[PDB]
């Protein structure tokens, strides 16, 4: 339901407006670690 | 169904305005479930026009120039 | 309330197993430039 709106920048937009930066930043460091992760096992 | 139908659908539109419209439209049309992968098509037709240029995958910087 | 389960690296890390790295990136790609316009307001 979450990542459904996730798809798309306008969306995201309007959900990043109820975040202050460093939230978003924060979570974006988050889930950067998490696709690392599934990189590494997808190209291991 | 596969975002690459979807986007061989919509990149017979063109000026940008036209694909506007079809999205709006299908928007009350679709069931949400294949709205997934029709956003990714939406957002990977805006792209190649707004860039001028088609490509199979989309630079992040790309995304950027999406309004 | 669809952010704060994305908070979290172990929920995020759990429900990252809902889609391929396709998808995830994506959406990834479409969230960093994001934040960015985001950074651009808050620095503004």
């Amino acid at each position: 339901e979450a990542l459904k709106i996730l798809n798309n920048i306008r969306t995201l937009r309007a959900q990043a407006r109820e975040c202050t930066l460093e939230t978003l930043e924060e979570m974006l460091e988050k889930l950067e670690v998490v696709v690392n992760e599934r990189r590494e096992e997808e190209s291991a | 169904l596969t975002k690459t139908d979807y986007l061989m659908r919509l990149r017979r539109c063109q000026t940008i305005d036209t694909l506007e419209r079809v999205i709006e439209k299908n928007k009350y049309e679709l069931s949400d479930n294949e709205l997934a992968v029709f956003y990714s098509a939406a957002d990977h037709r805006l792209a190649e026009l707004t860039m001028n240029k088609l490509y199979d995958k989309i630079p992040s910087s790309v995304w950027k120039f999406i309004r």
